[PDB]
């Protein structure tokens, strides 16, 4: 039981109980009009990352185990960027990772400009 | 008659297309999975998988297999599982699956009038559970078996457990020689690939480490060996030989102890809780014949006045260690 | 002859294999037999062990009557699976193979009065739980359970050919165990329940011992010598620390690296065992001689007497200490 | 002489052997293949084992295989 | 309908020749490629190999399959592959491999209204990569898939990665103890030779081994004793005993960590970056206890002078071997 | 030429019964074995067993398969060997074998003019044989390999040698790396039971273990470990921290041999003649230690009479005490 | 195009695959060739080594020949295993594995002519005998023999595609030998008598020599310095008896473990391996260096000259016969 | 000026190089599957490393591809 919090671009995700059940990390951008559409991933363990294509070499994405949080940091933001995003969590066994129904713990919406 | 339930058996066999799934345009065929564990064999934490053993059963109403006149309930050989269609079930994290041969090949196929076709196997899996030692040998792993339709989609196939969380049965007989299955949960999901979402199953096991093989002869001997440290503190100031041997041959069974413990300890090349207690009791000899160092530099460059307030700190700094380890790590 | 060709071919008309005798009219009698050849060993680590047998079974099947000149006739390996057989299956095994050197070593010979008689041969693995509180002194049966895998007691039924102590059969020459001296058998049946239905189950516990010669000879003595060598540390003298010091820190030495081996041969567990409490016995009275060595060297230059005196006492209550566990530990592990 | 002697051919007679020589012991493949027959022959009717028959023999009409 | 299924599947075998690939006389056939890493198991460097496990797809346009009036994809068994051309694909760097036939032989057949087939497997490969250990236990190691074609060449075949760098997927999923994948990287060529040009796949991942486990017990231990032996120069000139048993127990343990590392360690008869540094420490113990015999010689046949020199020289010197040691390695 | 063959092939195997044996109702059919031996792979006294791989050969008369016309010894595929009458050979005391299949499942299938088939295997047996490790490692070991009939009595089918001593070659081109072949045999026992008698061939192998390689390390650093405890007695009587330092010292590397020797033998739970030698040497130094604690107390309560007579006793019971297990072992 | 349907359909018309070609006409000449992708790992504790390699054998057979467009055709594995192929097999081999990675890597083209050419890809296990006298300096030819299994000489006769060195091909960047290093290779024709008859046996040496310098540091190196350290205790002192005697038991006790370790590294055999040889000789030398400690201090009470004469004997000796020793052991094994 | 580029069997130009060559060489995989070749557009006529066949161009087809695989 993972219980996700967020935090104010800069915008980081730290995490909670175990953890370890599930190493993958998945930033998703909820729009008004579309559902919850893209990807931001990242590995707890490695660091590994991978992005949508949209969010290449902008949006970037790092991690810290200290205080066990991943920091999403959003660069040269364009207008049609107002969104929410959530943070969530994806087991070792959920299948592909561009589809939020394999996420099982959600986090709060964060709005931005 | 036999002949009559030979006649019976060759019209339900006759024209049946194996290739298409029952209600190919209708809608999916609601799989209803069961397992009874017999054992599991082999938990290694070398290669982070665990070997099982299992009855495992699917039921599934296929309408073209159903017959009449006949109330018994048919039990045909295995062989005739060849020439029905049976759903593409498999394990994801399955590394060396095979279904056992032992003077037949262990299956069973229990066919039933209203068509309801029981297909039975008996499956020793080799399951692959990864584990984390960072608390290890005070860890707790949720090794997991994960069942899965490898082709259909959930649009064509179906699964759920038979008769909920009754369905997974012989959890508790298990007696694992280092673990304690503390609880057995069932889940069910559905999984979305690129291809399409299909249907999941999850067993998962929460395996307790029972401590009686790492207090006694990995935590004890290194304690006693820092206990004779501070009885080096004891001895003297001057009583260089004495002092040193002690010092370096208390230096000297740390290091057999961590040796020979690695090469007993599962081959994992990762940071553990025994590994940083072993390394803290060997700084904390280390230290000790450090200090003997600064004592007899000093005198012979207070003697007495270090060697009392490392007798008095020692014991406090390694009693604090200690506690500090313990909670940290429980 | 054609006479013999022509009965063969005669004798799979209309036959269905996949239907059993008596498919609706009565019940299966299966009459087992083992006869155990090797018993191959047993594998305390991998919690098995491995067994080599002669399987027989013998039941009637009035579909396969016949007349000729010959009362019985044998069947290749073909006609063998174009016939039905029973669906036998070991409850606790791991991993077995039937032999298939040159041909499959299977036989299957028929009676004129359709008494069917299927031998072939199996080298099992089975699965044997232990229970190693007591290593090495301890005693394990694990037995061989089989029976039919999909038909029930409604369907099929096993029974042994002769008396049952009779069936079971070990050949005295192929024994095949380093260390256990297998003493004998006990064969029983019994109903299974199951998620699908009742099984008749054959069971077999072979007890087995096990050899404390390794043990004694290998592990036990060098830690009574190396606590004997704590024990004569005493005697020496006060005046020499070096020496006493070396001496105790050697033997605390020696003995970790014994009680280490000694870990390290027996399989992994949790649970400690006899091994575990001796071993620990002994390395906290190696670890007191050497305390009581290092509290005499601290009174040895202020008030020599109780030095003497602690020396003294010592001398009579470590050995006497040492000796009564060794007679407890030793009286209460081979009394049982 | 007619001591049908077992070398593994159970048709041939010795002319050195004076009186036969009958041993049916149950050991190795008893309960699935049979007794282990054995019969042979000797100058003279020899001692006896427990746990196995034995009878001694004349000239002729001696022991022919048991069935 | 069951029989309009049943009559269009028949239709589509009917005709069709395995022997010949789709569009024998046409343009060579595009074969799209797709692998969905599952993990890789281990990592030998023993064999120099590693186990991987992976979903293996290939789509292939075929015109012989194509079907009108079922808008569905119709997805059939595995054993409908038996009766279906599929390309002659194999992996050129391999030792073993196998399909997994945990109640199934794993496969899928997903044909398309349009011709287009899909073949899904799922494949554990133990792969044959390359390993240089100079600076093993620092090294960064290169591994490599490489998928081809038997018996096509491009006139007859072709590859390719299908969505380029999308092809490959599940990099997240590996989780290796001891390595950390930096990048995978995927590589489309067209080898051209004399007879022909033959295709050609590349799927290499590039590992770097993780250093948290081998620095400390492989590093530490052998410092501190070294360290002891430095300890060892600031006893005395004339405490024979307490710095003969110092330096030579030093010894004695170098050796034994040195001995027990090398039955630790996985067995590679090849110079490393570890056995340089273990020897370097164990030289200068070496050379402490030799300096110690040097002063005691001269003292009994200044002394004083040569252990302030020793105590001077040694820490500079082991730190500057050090130094060169980490930045030659680094 | 080809055509007359080919038609003559087809007459043989047409009509041709593989159920029946050659000679049905005629006397048995007599089955010539020939073996050649190409290596012993493996020895184990884990397992108890021992690898073998060999050339089967069988030879026998079938009427049904001569021909006439074609002076030529024909051989057939191996394939053929699937449409003939096969004897029903196996190995009584094996534990996993197999035929090799490197290119083609290696059979061969000769047919001569005159009826005779020759049918050969090449086969990898893992045969088991008795361990009697009493002597070891000055054991003396025989390992037998035991070819029966499985259903055929002698009434039936009768086994022989071929060429008597001559039937089995390649003993002497084996060159084994722990074992030398002493003998090898050969024996033809058709075993008669009341039912019948049943034939039974066994080449048995009589092995001498050699002794240049466990000597060196079993006995030389026991033996010399022995000669320094000696070394204690000459010392003195009043050094005490020389002869306590090195009488445990001894006695430390003796349990470290044993150890080692317990992690480098093959495991074999089971009394045997070097844990009776090291035993004995063990038991040697520990006495030697306790002389010198004996002497040190009379003294500090003759002392250099008691290690006078420990000096002139100890190498003598030492001798009589090798001499006594080189002459009972050998 | 239905043309080669057809083609496929009337090759296999009559035909035999039971006989070879030309079973009364001919002896059938096959045409081997290897191209080894890969020598696998040499294992010494099994005394076996593994390597991937294309085995290609070209050969011919009349009855497969056709007319047509193309000249040649390619065969799938049902249609080959209707064809007679040669009976090759590896007489050295342990167990072999053809790869069936996701169909069976096989390939069977046929010429217009008649001519077969048939591929595969093969992992051979074979068989390394080992002699390790001169271990590890010691260098081996690991042989690699494959031939007809039931076809004898008269019937089927094996050779070499182009030429018998450059027949057999190793790819440069495949040598995977972690402690041994490939000097080439030695290939050559024979013929093996049996009790069947005299065979066609294709023979391939591959010359291994073994990597020196990982054995020379972990092994002998510590060896040196714990000789020298027993003459590093001549040089010391004579009074000094508690720390003479701590020094030379811990150093027995080292050489001991160094032994155990390099028997641990080296294989199982039954003879001196030119390394037990060296370890046996520093063993003895520091035990000798005790003993000469020993006698030392039985002449130090009284007769203090004669110790002091034994103690610059040692300390003159005992280095120049350990130089000696290991001149004549390296002048040997190299 | 028209050259061929090798990633296709047979390109169909190649305006930017002036000169031109071939490079079929020799190495690993010589024997098997014929020889490698590698059509090249270099600026620069390339430099000759230690046996190599560069036929150097000097105008269109300027590297056409071996005839049926001869070599
Ligand atoms: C770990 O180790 C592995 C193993 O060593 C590493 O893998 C190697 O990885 C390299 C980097 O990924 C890779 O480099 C390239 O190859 C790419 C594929 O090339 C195909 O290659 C042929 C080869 O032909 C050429 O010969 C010409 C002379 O005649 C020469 O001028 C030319 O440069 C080639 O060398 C190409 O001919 C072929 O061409 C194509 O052309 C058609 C034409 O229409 C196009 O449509 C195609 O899209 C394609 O472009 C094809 O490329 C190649 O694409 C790469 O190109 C990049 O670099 C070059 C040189 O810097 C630039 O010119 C390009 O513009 C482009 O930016 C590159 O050459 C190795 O091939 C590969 N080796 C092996 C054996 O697998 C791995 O990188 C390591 N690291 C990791 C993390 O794994
Ligand atoms: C080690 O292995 C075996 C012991 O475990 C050992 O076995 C054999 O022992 C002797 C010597 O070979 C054999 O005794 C003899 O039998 C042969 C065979 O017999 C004829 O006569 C009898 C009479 O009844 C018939 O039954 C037979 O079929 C046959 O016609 C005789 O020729 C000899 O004279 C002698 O009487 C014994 O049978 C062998 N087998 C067994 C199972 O004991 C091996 O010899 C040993 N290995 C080595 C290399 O020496
Ligand atoms: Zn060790």
């Amino acid at each position: 039981q993972v219980q996700l919090q967020e935090s104010g671009l800069r915008l980081s995700c730290a995490a909670s109980g175990h953890t370890f059940n599930y190493p993958i990390m998945g930033w998703f951008r909820q729009a008004p009009g579309k559902e919850r559409e893209f990807v931001g991933a990242i590995s707890w363990s490695g660091g590994s990352t991978s992005y949508a294509d949209s969010v290449k070499d902008r949006f970037t994405i790092s991690r810290d185990n200290a205080k066990n949080t991943v920091y999403l940091e959003m660069n040269n933001l364009k207008p049609e960027d107002t969104a929410v995003y959530y943070c969530a969590a994806k087991g070792r066994y959920s299948g592909g990772l561009y589809y939020p129904t394999n996420y099982d713990y959600w986090g709060q919406g964060t709005q931005v400009t | 008659n036999m002949s009559f339930v030979k006649e019976t058996v060759d019209k339900l066999l006759k024209g049946y297309d194996i290739r298409l799934r029952p209600d190919f345009g209708g809608p999916p065929v609601c799989v209803g999975m069961n397992i009874d564990i017999a054992s599991i064999d082999m938990v290694s934490e070398v290669n982070m998988d665990y070997t099982l053993t299992m009855y495992f059963q699917q039921y599934w109403r296929d309408k073209r297999l159903a017959y009449s006149g006949i109330p018994l309930n048919l039990t045909l050989d295995n062989r005739v599982a060849d020439q029905l269609w049976v759903p593409d079930t498999y394990f994801l994290n399955d590394k060396k699956s095979f279904v056992h041969g032992v003077t037949v090949k262990n299956r069973m196929i229990r066919l039933h009038p209203d068509g309801t076709v029981l297909y039975g196997l008996r499956i020793t899996t080799t399951a692959a559970c990864m584990m984390d030692l960072r608390r290890y040998p005070l860890d707790e792993q949720n090794c997991t078996l994960e069942i899965e339709s490898y082709g259909y989609t959930t649009d064509d196939i179906e699964f759920y457990w038979r008769g909920g969380d009754k369905a997974v049965t012989g959890v508790e007989r298990i007696e694992l020689p280092q673990f304690s299955i503390v609880e057995h949960r069932l889940v069910s999901r559905n999984v979305v690939f690129a291809t399409g979402a299909y249907p999941r199953l999850s067993l998962s096991f929460r395996l307790k480490r029972n401590i009686g093989y790492f207090i006694l002869q990995t935590y004890m001997p290194s304690i006693l060996i820092t206990i004779l440290s501070w009885v080096s503190f004891w001895i003297n100031y001057d009583a260089s030989a004495a002092r040193v041997a002690l010092g370096i041959t208390t230096v000297l069974t740390m290091t057999t102890i961590n040796t020979h413990l690695r090469e007993t300890l599962p081959k994992i090349p990762y940071v553990k809780a025994i590994d940083m207690y072993l390394m803290g009791c060997f700084v904390f000899v280390f230290l000790a014949l450090l200090e003997y160092a600064f004592v007899n530099y000093i005198f012979f460059s207070r003697a007495a006045a270090i060697d009392r307030w490392s007798r008095i700190v020692f014991p406090f700094t390694f009693s604090l260690f200690n506690l500090v380890y313990w909670l940290y790590y429980v | 002859t054609t006479v013999f060709t022509r009965i063969l071919d005669r004798l799979l008309d209309g036959y269905d294999n996949r239907l059993r005798p008596g498919l609706g009219e009565r019940v299966t009698e299966v009459k087992t037999d083992i006869f155990v050849t090797s018993f191959g060993p047993v594998s305390d680590h991998d919690m098995e062990y491995t067994i080599d047998v002669f399987f027989r079974q013998s039941w009637k099947d009035e579909r396969l009557k016949f007349k000729g000149p010959m009362t019985v006739l044998r069947l290749n390996n073909l006609m063998a699976s174009k016939i039905w057989t029973p669906d036998t299956f070991f409850h606790n095994g791991k991993k077995s193979v039937a032999h298939n050197m040159t041909m499959p070593n299977k036989l299957l010979r028929i009676t004129e009065d359709g008494t069917l008689l299927y031998t072939m041969r199996l080298t099992v693995r089975a699965e044997c739980p232990m229970h190693l509180e007591d290593f090495p002194m301890d005693a394990h049966a694990c037995p061989l359970k089989f029976g039919s895998y999909a038909y029930t007691r409604a369907e099929v039924v096993y029974e042994w050919t002769r008396e049952p102590a009779r069936s079971v059969v070990v050949a005295e020459d192929g024994s095949r165990l380093n260390q256990y001296d297998l003493l004998g058998q006990t064969v029983d049946s019994g109903i299974v329940q199951s998620s699908t239905g009742e099984y008749v189950v054959m069971t077999t516990h072979f007890h087995l011992k096990r050899k404390i010669g390794y043990f004694v000879i290998q592990t036990y003595l060098p830690c009574i010598m190396t606590v004997i060598l704590s024990q004569v540390s005493f005697w020496l003298n006060r005046e020499s620390v070096p020496a006493r010091t070396v001496f105790g820190v050697t033997t605390v030495l020696t003995m970790t690296t014994l009680s280490i081996s000694a870990r390290n041969s027996l399989p992994k567990v949790a649970y400690a065992t006899a091994m575990d409490w001796f071993i620990a016995v002994c390395y906290a009275f190696v670890f007191s001689a050497l305390i009581e060595f290092a509290t005499v060297n601290y009174f040895t230059k202020s008030q020599p007497a109780r030095a003497a005196k602690i020396d003294r006492l010592s001398r009579i209550a470590f050995p006497l200490l040492f000796g009564i566990f060794n007679l407890v530990y030793w009286a209460t592990y081979l009394n049982r | 002489i007619r001591c049908f002697i077992t070398p593994d051919i159970t048709s041939k007679d010795c002319p050195n052997g004076h009186v036969c020589y009958t041993k049916t012991w149950c050991d190795a493949f008893c309960s699935i293949r049979g007794k282990r027959v054995d019969l042979g022959c000797a100058a003279t009717c020899p001692t006896v084992k427990t746990g196995v028959d034995i009878q001694c023999c004349s000239t002729d009409n001696c022991n022919p295989f048991p069935t």
